[PDB]
């Protein structure tokens, strides 16, 4: 309240309320008494050494990779603020986002970034910034993470609380050196920094006494987090993280999560993932960000906040824009889902994604699984029979997956006919040899394990003594990650349990022991139950030659989803054989069918849905038909509802 | 000159001095003071008062008249020219006298 | 209380020469913890004693590089490179840790020069005093250096020590030596019964004491 | 910096009341301290009554203590100083110093008390007497006897003779002060030529006295 | 006669809902101001039962016992157990049985049948903030890191293992005699 003179040797003289005024809110009273202007040298050292202090780093240069991409030609600029409904149509038009009001709503809202709290009242002024946040506690609430950030830095603060109550903080600063907050007292950041770079940083902040609790558990790898955090873009960092969570939450992670060096740096790196997204969008410089980098941040993002929710209760609050969601919704009513995917595979992926990002948590839009459906259907058609999918048709069908996997955590049906289609392609698409791919991928932690039609399929017969079949024979591979995969992906399945495998197909509700269901196939106007359960109340029960051991295979068909009274008394049907019937076929004939080839001992081995044209050429023409096995059959399930065994052809 | 720092608020002040480290062998002391006469200055923690103002300008980096981001650079280096180690083993009541 | 000592307590210098002064204490002089709060003073004659060196060694505003303090613990010393006219004077020096903070004795600084002998002259009382009922005698001791003299009153060849009251003079700014008045004051009557009155001046250049008299006659 | 200033010298009765003032102008730092010492007259300094102007607390001695009070005026900061029941061993120089160390004294008030009035100087020559010879260069003398207050000045033949002159330091006798002055003079300038004593008291009067044998 | 049907195909959907177009800002997100969020933990703090403590009785089968060591009679659970819930989970398991604390001495021996993968909580525990101690009583050096109360063993643990949360579910190792 006035205006001050600063001189040291010429002289300097600062104005208040003006300027002050100019920019609010500033008070530089608060500061001043939290500067501490009459602290003793006794008293600011004894407060230095408490703060821990790192040795420092002498480069390790790094290369900020090209994330966001130019302005796309004639793009149509879009005000998140002001969306309204003006044309901006279609998938082909080109479409960014001014930056300025996307950013406002990401950080639309304002809190206290630096607590008073110790050890931060020792190190930083407090700041209010605007700021979004991931946070998340576990442990009886024990152990707790907090990763608050701006479009400019991150900061993710550990707390751990002790029986007795000693309260453990650590907390780590990452961004553009320059954006670093305001230092308070004697501290520099140099003694502070642990890895540096060009323009980036990252700084400990906690106290020696702190820091050596938590180095007994937790050693950071604080140089390689760095790299990636850098080197990486926002998707493909969002996305490395997102594979840790989900390979993580099978195989047992967070329902019982341990104070680990790898899972306490994960959470960390889950505040990155959100901050490199807010980062790139800040670092614009006043101008727009092309729609097709939002859809697959946000996508990323999207996902993450799902798998982070479900494993550790984690909250987002933040890096959410309203216009966005907006942006995305029309764009989805353009485009016709029934047919999506008939169009090119770059713009599958454009659509599905804005579809996620439109249309958070399902159950409101139920047409996005006829989306998700006519991809995997036009997918479905191409795809080589019996091979363990592609790499690129596995990126295709993670995504379109999100749509589906939300509205089967809704114990509604959510438009039953489609997601039943979508389930059973994916049924057909589970193979001895796409099973075993999804093992490799889960013994090495590459991307083949992150997403197969085999987990959303309806195939319930998978054991772990015959996934254990299937596991890579390789000696280089580690004995112990096979075992573990098996463990991992039959964890994935799991039916009473999981809760993200059946009851909204209404056939479920005729069977009666669940446990004995060993696969579904909705067909059109009939679902068939095979199970090895005897009392199940469909319309009629098949018997295939088994063998002596085994349970029992027997196919009920349910006709238009409606149960019986009770299940069909005496011996079951047999079925009939067919060996009047060629091998080259004109049309089609056997489309809407399924064909079931089971083991008489092993079991089911191949399931294949009729669907195409192209399918049928595929079995007929193809080595498929392989009689030579006696203890191999072929079943013919038809949409009438009969059973048939094909035995031979002319 | 330097004094000793011993325990006024922000609003009676008119003028602040801030010393070199070659003043005071490497110590950061201020004098806070108001404005026949004699004048008492209240003595101030030179890093915490450098520390203070430099959060100031860059809070209000689109204030700044010309004048005032010139003085942003000149607390910076000043601010690191004093080296907060090579303090621990140095007498802190040089400046001291107790009554 | 906290005694304090400084020798010598006059050290003749010349112009140029070096001088060394100490102030030994009686306690210790630590507190928190090795400042150690000895100062030193220089009283110019005639003016108000001003700081030299504070905290045992630290030269304070206005103070040229020629002074110099030392010693630590109880034992100190103040030295003075080169002397200077402006340098002539009184050295106190002080502790501040305990109460009271107590001084020293003084060390004067002086000039140093050749050795004169005090040209001794006595006065019989002066006719218009007695007629006023008193009878003092005088004798000047004029312009002798070292300093130190002292002087014995012999009325009839007894001594004589009451009644006697003696004054100096500091050093004459250019004979650099010094002067001393003893007024031997006594009564018309007293006066009137012993008939030699004698001054005898003891110096150091003389073995034999100066003696100028008179008798009532 | 610190520049001190002191009240003017009082002439006081044993009894009355002396109140100095030590006002501080310039720039020091906060709860800052001012000392008071006195010296007698060819004595060394003593005593180190602080005061606070601002804190007001205080730290005398066991002397000055009734024997004196530290006041103090925080508007102009003066540090006043006063006492009253005064002896004669008391007469001496106060001084007033601002600083711990102390950095800054001031020009100091000297107070005299002595139950004397007034008095003009009584003046005597001092001849060499017959019986006496003091060839090439004889010495003369003044007498300067019974005056209060200080001080005097004594010159010969008004200004002249300034050379081989002595006036020496005043002695307190029967609570009055006396001093004597000499002059050496050639022989063969005296008494041919005269030589008088021009003593001065503005106090009140000078008297002029011829040397004579 | 074999009549050929038609490829199968996505059943339509419905338009997707209206969308605003309309709405505030303030209505989509709350407040604006925001408080992080904090955490107010419920600490449990645990004594020893009394009952269950040690048995008072000495008996043993040999066909249902994980190994025995010179004169101890020792089993693993198959169901797991929380460490505060296993003083219990023992004593109705088989006669006379306690929560064992591992001695020096002992505890290689029950580290030998312990697989690779497989944790065990055990019988050491700490009172209040000092000397641990089993139902036998002792004094165990214990590898303490974390708020501490409960210790477990693994495959190389040289000595008992505190843990940071102990609602978690493992097997029990209790002894006979
Ligand atoms: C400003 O400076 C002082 C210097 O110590 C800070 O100090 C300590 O504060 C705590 C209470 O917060 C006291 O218990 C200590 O006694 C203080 N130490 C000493 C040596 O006095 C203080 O934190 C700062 N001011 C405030 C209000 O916190
Ligand atoms: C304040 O103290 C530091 C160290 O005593 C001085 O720092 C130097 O600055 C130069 C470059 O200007 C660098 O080479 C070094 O960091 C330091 N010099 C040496 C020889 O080490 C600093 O100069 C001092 N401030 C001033 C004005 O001199």
């Amino acid at each position: 309240l006035s205006e001050v003179k600063l001189h040291l040797d010429s002289h300097y003289t600062i104005p208040w309320t003006e300027l002050m005024a100019k920019v609010p809110g500033l008070s530089p009273e608060a500061l001043w008494r939290e500067a501490n202007v009459t602290e003793d040298l006794a008293s600011m050292l004894n407060r230095y050494k408490l703060i821990y202090k790192t040795s420092g780093t002498l480069g390790i240069a790094l290369a900020e990779p090209v994330d966001i991409p130019a302005v796309s030609e004639g793009s149509m600029q879009v005000d998140a603020s002001k969306v309204h409904p003006g044309v901006i149509s279609g998938l082909n038009s080109p479409a960014c986002m001014l930056s300025a009001p996307l950013e406002k709503q990401l950080f639309y809202y304002i809190g206290t970034m630096l607590p008073n709290t110790r050890p931060h009242s020792y190190v930083f002024y407090q700041l209010r910034c605007h700021l979004s946040y991931v946070a998340l506690s576990i442990n009886g609430d024990k152990f707790q993470y907090t990763g608050a950030m701006t479009s400019k830095f991150l900061m993710g603060t550990y707390k751990r609380v002790t029986e007795k109550g000693d309260e453990h903080v650590l907390s780590l600063v990452f961004g553009k050196t320059k954006d670093l907050p305001d230092l308070r007292g004697p501290f520099s950041y140099p003694s502070l920094t642990s890895a540096q770079s060009g323009d980036y940083s990252l700084v400990i902040v906690t106290t020696f006494v702190h820091y050596a609790n938590f180095h007994n558990y937790f050693v950071p790898n604080l140089k390689d987090m760095f790299s990636r955090a850098v080197t990486m873009t926002a998707a493909s960092y969002a996305r490395y993280v997102l594979q840790k969570l989900v390979l993580l939450e099978m195989k047992g992670g967070c329902r019982e999560p341990e104070l680990d060096t790898e899972t306490l740096t994960t959470m960390f790196e889950v505040s990155v993932a959100f901050f490199k997204v807010g980062h790139a969008v800040g670092e614009t410089g006043n101008g727009c960000v092309d729609l097709r980098w939002l859809a697959k941040s946000f996508f990323e993002l999207t996902v993450l906040k799902d798998i982070i929710g479900i494993c550790y209760g984690a909250t987002v609050k933040g890096m959410q824009s309203y216009g966005l969601e907006r942006l995305a919704a029309m764009l989805m009513a353009t485009v016709k889902m029934e047919e999506l995917g008939h169009l090119t595979t770059e713009k599958q992926e454009y659509a599905l994604r804005l579809a996620t990002v439109g249309y958070p948590k399902a159950g409101v839009y139920s047409g996005l699984i006829g989306g998700a459906t006519s991809v995997l259907l036009s997918a479905y058609n191409r795809h080589p029979l019996f091979q363990p999918l592609h790499t690129v048709m596995r990126e295709t069908l993670f995504i379109g997956s999100h749509v589906v996997l939300r509205e089967l955590r809704l114990n509604v049906t959510t438009q039953g006919p489609n997601l039943a289609l979508y389930q059973l392609l994916s049924t057909a698409l589970c193979s001895a040899l796409e099973i075993g791919e999804v093992l490799r991928g889960l013994a090495l932690g590459t991307e083949s394990g992150l997403f197969s039609p085999c987990y959303l399929s309806l195939r319930f017969d998978l054991t772990r003594d015959k996934l254990l079949s299937m596991a890579p024979q390789e000696a280089t591979l580690d004995q112990a990650a096979v075992s573990n995969a098996v463990d991992g992906f039959l964890g994935r399945l799991s039916l009473e349990r999981e809760d993200r495998d059946a009851w909204h197909l209404p056939a479920y509700k005729c069977v009666d022991r669940l446990d004995k269901v060993l696969m579904i196939i909705p067909l059109i106007n009939v679902t068939f139950i095979i199970s090895s359960d005897r009392e199940v109340r469909g319309s009629a029960l098949y018997e295939a030659s088994t063998t002596y051991l085994s349970s029992s295979l027997f196919l009920s068909p349910v006709i238009m989803n409606k149960c019986s009274q009770g299940a069909v008394a005496g011996e079951p049907r047999q079925i009939p054989k067919i060996q009047n019937f060629t091998r080259t076929q004109k049309s089609c004939i056997f489309c809407g069918f399924a064909l079931l080839s089971y083991d008489e001992k092993e079991g089911l081995e191949t399931t294949t849905y009729i669907t195409s044209q192209e399918v049928q050429n595929s079995i007929l023409s193809s080595n498929y038909f392989d009689f030579d096995n006696l203890h191999v059959h072929y079943l013919l399930l038809t949409t009438n509802g009969t059973v048939m065994e094909i035995a031979g052809l002319y | 000159p330097c004094c000793h720092v011993t325990q006024l608020a922000l609003e009676n002040i008119s003028d602040i001095y801030l010393v070199s480290n070659q003043t005071c062998d490497g110590f950061s002391l201020a004098s806070l003071n108001s404005p026949n006469q004699l004048v008492i200055s209240r003595c101030a923690n030179g890093l915490n008062v450098v520390s203070f103002f430099i959060s100031i300008l860059k809070r209000s980096s689109s204030a700044l008249t010309g004048h005032l981001r010139e003085l942003l650079t000149t607390l910076e280096t000043l601010y690191g020219s004093f080296s907060v180690e090579d303090l621990f083993g140095a007498n802190l009541n040089r400046y001291a006298w107790h009554r | 209380d906290i005694v304090i000592t400084q020798t010598p307590l006059s050290l003749p210098v010349s112009l140029g020469d070096q001088a060394s002064i100490s102030c030994r204490s009686s306690q210790s002089l630590l507190h928190s913890n090795g400042n150690t709060y000895l100062h030193w003073y220089l009283q110019r004659p005639g003016q108000s004693p001003k700081l030299l060196i504070y905290k045992v060694s630290n030269r304070f505003s206005g103070v040229p590089d020629r002074f110099s303090g030392s010693g630590s613990g109880t034992d100190f010393t103040l030295m003075i490179n080169r002397v200077e006219a402006e340098d002539l004077g009184v050295y106190f020096c002080s502790q501040s840790i305990h109460v009271p903070r107590t001084f020293g004795g003084g060390t004067k600084l002086e000039i140093k020069r050749a050795d004169a002998a005090p040209t001794v002259s006595i006065f019989p009382p002066s006719s218009e005093q007695l007629t006023s009922g008193g009878a003092s005698v005088v004798c000047f001791l004029n312009n002798f250096y070292p300093k130190d003299i002292n002087v014995k009153w012999k009325i009839d060849g007894s001594e004589r020590q009451n009644g006697v009251l003696n004054s100096w003079t500091d050093q004459d700014s250019k004979d650099s030596t010094y002067s001393m008045s003893s007024t031997l004051t006594l009564t018309k009557d007293e006066y009137e019964r012993h008939n030699s009155y004698t001054c005898e001046a003891t110096h150091k250049t003389s073995t034999s004491p100066i003696v100028k008299s008179f008798n009532r006659n | 910096e610190v520049q001190l200033e002191q009240s003017g010298p009082e002439l006081v009765k044993p009894g009355a009341s002396v109140k100095m003032s030590c006002k501080a102008s310039g720039y020091t730092f906060t709860d800052y301290v001012i000392s008071w010492v006195k010296q007698r007259t060819g004595q060394g300094l003593e005593w180190i009554g602080e005061i606070y102007p601002e804190s007001g607390n205080t730290y005398y001695n066991e002397k000055f203590k009734g024997e004196a009070t530290l006041t103090a005026d925080k508007s102009s900061n003066t540090a006043y100083m006063q006492l009253s029941r005064l002896t004669s061993e008391d007469s001496a120089v106060y001084f007033c110093a601002e600083g711990y160390a102390m950095d800054f004294w001031g020009q100091g008030t000297s107070v005299t008390v002595s139950s004397a009035k007034t008095t003009p100087p009584s003046v005597y020559p001092l001849a060499p007497g017959s019986a006496a010879q003091t060839n090439s260069m004889v010495t003369l003398g003044c007498l300067v006897k019974g005056y209060f207050p200080e001080p005097v000045t004594v010159t010969w033949n008004s200004g002249s003779l300034s050379s081989g002159v002595h006036t020496f330091p005043a002695v307190l006798q029967s609570d009055l002060y006396t001093l004597s002055s000499s002059v050496t003079v050639p022989s063969s300038t005296w008494p041919s030529e005269t030589v008088t004593c021009n003593v001065a008291h503005p106090a009140s009067s000078t008297k002029v006295d011829k040397k004579i044998v | 006669t074999w009549v050929p049907k038609p490829n199968v195909e996505v059943w339509p959907v419905d338009p997707p809902p209206p969308v605003n177009f309309n709405k505030t800002a303030e209505q989509e997100y709350g407040d604006k101001e925001v408080k992080l969020p904090h955490w107010t933990p419920t600490l449990h703090t645990f004594q020893v039962p009394q009952n269950y403590t040690k048995a008072n009785c000495t008996y043993c089968n040999t066909r249902e016992y994980t190994f025995s060591y010179k004169g101890c009679c020792f089993y693993f659970t198959k169901k797991k157990h929380t460490w505060n819930g296993c003083f219990q989970a023992c004593a109705e398991l088989y006669p006379c049985t306690y929560f064992y604390g591992p001695t020096p001495d002992i505890l290689p021996v029950v580290t030998r049948n312990l697989n690779a993968i497989e944790s065990l909580w055990v019988g050491v525990y700490r009172v209040g903030e000092g000397n641990w101690t089993s139902l036998d009583g002792g004094t165990f050096k214990v590898y303490q890191i974390f708020g501490s109360h409960c210790t477990y063993v693994s495959k190389f643990s040289t000595v008992p293992v505190s843990h940071h949360e102990c609602s978690f579910l493992k097997p029990c190792l209790c002894v006979s005699q």
